[PDB]
């Protein structure tokens, strides 16, 4: 009697769910954009699937080429624990905003 | 698997920093495959908002990966029989999970874009928490049903001292 | 009267790390600027002294701040009161000016009143122990 | 040079200073001929029913 | 560099210039419903006290 029922309805529930989850993390995505490169906003974002063994040169090679796009002047370097205040970070500092999907 | 979302802060018209990300990269080196994104044209607020929400975004998506996490994991418990090829089971929409998110756009109709970001982000938080509490309760109901019929099986179970 | 304002003090070989730290927490949109102090300084708590420097920080909102000053105290930046305008800055000035001067007067005063009663003990001690 | 920027950013709340103190003029302007312009409708509609009244009596 | 802290500075300045701009833009929207409001108050107790007495 109930077997099909909640199976189906895990599906219908993750549908929106998972689409959720992606519209938050594009609006994280779009927030932090903004706030990096100042008004007006011209975010025409990048999908990237890395490919095997891929992540190292291709880090190297973005972060490089975001240095003359972000001032680098500041940060990127390295920091300290910033636990003290509002939030403590979540993430490393790179002259390209970036976030993930663990599809 | 893994996937990234990069700004891509256009560097004036979009195809220079686009196409300079995608077509020349993999010309350099394949070592991502490349599709854009297309963020839509959210009305940005103030500063100081903005900076709150630096902050709220980073809440939610830490509570709505547990939430999905959550979908998952109750699919899997109620599906154990048959959880083979995982995401295909799950599957949110399309035919699969990459071809979903590849093509992946604002939706209009759940959420329009003329309102403020907090309220689109409060209106994703109202259908994620109550779907958080509907896993909660139809999930452990389903959960409990299998109890039960496991307690069947325990009568069953044992010598006629327990049957 | 809607930008944010707060100056203060730090260590040398700090302050590019400080700089890095607040560029990250609140990226492209806080500021600051760095200057020496002459001559070493004292450290209250420690108690030794070493090389500072006057900083300011420039921050836009209340959120912003949250961030900037309590990781300022993190890092065990010090920042007293500043004034609002140049006048406030005269009236600052001026009252500091006179308060370490006062103070720096009663320190010497007490300082002196500390040898001058303690030699007073001791000018008979030695006679108050064995009696 | 960074005092001039930030001497700049001072000018630039002073100009949004005015900004606001322009939208506050705005609002007060508007507030006071939405009143006077209700009490002219008011009289317009005062007028006609004394002549209507009047001419019932 | 400082050309590009000048550059924050001007983006900041932006940020904080189109906050103006989006605060006034409210408080004369909100003045056009008081505006409304106003008028509608006014006309119908005006309105009233002569109906009252007529």
């Amino acid at each position: 009697k109930q077997f099909g029922p909640l199976v189906r309805w895990l599906k219908v529930n993750f549908s929106e769910a998972f689409i959720a989850w992606i519209h938050i993390k594009a609006l994280r995505v779009f927030v932090e954009s903004v706030l990096r490169y100042g008004l007006p906003v011209n975010f025409q974002a990048m999908l990237l699937q890395p490919n095997k063994k891929s992540v190292k040169k291709l880090r190297e090679v973005l972060h490089e080429l975001y240095k003359h796009l972000d001032s680098s002047a500041a940060a990127i370097i390295d920091a300290p624990m910033d636990i003290p205040g509002l939030n403590l970070s979540q993430q490393e500092y790179y002259p390209y905003v970036y976030y993930k999907i663990d599809c | 698997t893994e996937f990234w979302l990069i700004s891509a802060p256009g560097e004036k018209t979009c195809q220079q920093t686009w196409e300079k990300l995608h077509a020349a990269t993999t010309k350099n080196n394949n070592l991502a495959v490349s599709s854009k994104f297309n963020i839509p044209d959210l009305k940005v607020g103030t500063l100081d908002v903005l900076v709150g929400l630096s902050d709220e975004l980073a809440k939610l998506d830490a509570f709505v990966e547990g939430v999905v996490k959550k979908v998952a994991q109750y699919m899997a418990d109620v599906l154990e029989d048959s959880k083979d090829k995982v995401q295909e089971n799950l599957l949110a929409s399309g035919v699969d999970l990459v071809t979903y998110i590849t093509r992946f756009q604002w939706d209009m109709a759940k959420y329009p874009i003329k309102q403020s970001l907090k309220n689109i982000s409060e209106i994703i938080a109202k259908g994620v928490t109550q779907i958080d509490n509907d896993l909660k309760s139809r999930a452990s109901a389903y959960n409990n049903l299998k109890g039960n019929l496991q307690n069947l099986e325990r009568k069953n179970a044992g010598s006629l001292l327990t049957r | 009267l809607r930008l944010g304002f707060v100056a203060g003090v730090i260590n040398r070989e700090r302050i590019p790390t400080f700089e890095r730290m607040l560029w990250r927490v609140c990226r492209g949109n806080v500021f600051l600027r760095q200057a020496e102090i002459e001559n070493p300084l004292e450290d209250p708590v420690t108690g030794d002294y070493v090389h500072k420097s006057v900083f300011i920080i420039f921050f836009q909102g209340d959120q912003l701040k949250n961030r900037v000053k309590k990781i300022c105290e993190g890092f065990r930046a010090s920042l007293y009161p500043c004034p609002e305008t140049p006048q406030e800055r005269k009236e600052m000035a001026s009252g500091v000016n006179t308060r370490i001067d006062d103070l720096q007067m009663v320190l010497n005063q007490t300082e002196d009143h500390r040898q001058r009663v303690l030699q007073a003990a001791a000018k008979n001690i030695r006679v108050w122990f064995i009696k | 040079s960074q005092s001039q920027g930030i001497q700049q950013l001072l000018q630039a709340e002073k100009r949004a200073a005015e900004k606001v103190a322009d939208a506050r003029k705005r609002k007060a302007r508007r507030l006071k001929q939405a009143k006077e312009e209700a009490q002219m409708e008011v009289e317009q509609y005062r007028r006609e029913r004394e002549q209507e009244f009047q001419s019932k009596q | 560099s400082d050309a590009d802290v000048q550059k924050q500075i001007k983006h900041m300045m932006a940020f904080i210039e189109q906050e103006a701009n989006e605060k006034a833009e409210e408080i004369d929207a909100k003045a056009e419903e008081e505006f409304n409001i106003e008028k509608g108050r006014l006309v119908q107790t005006q309105r009233l006290k002569i109906m009252e007495y007529y």
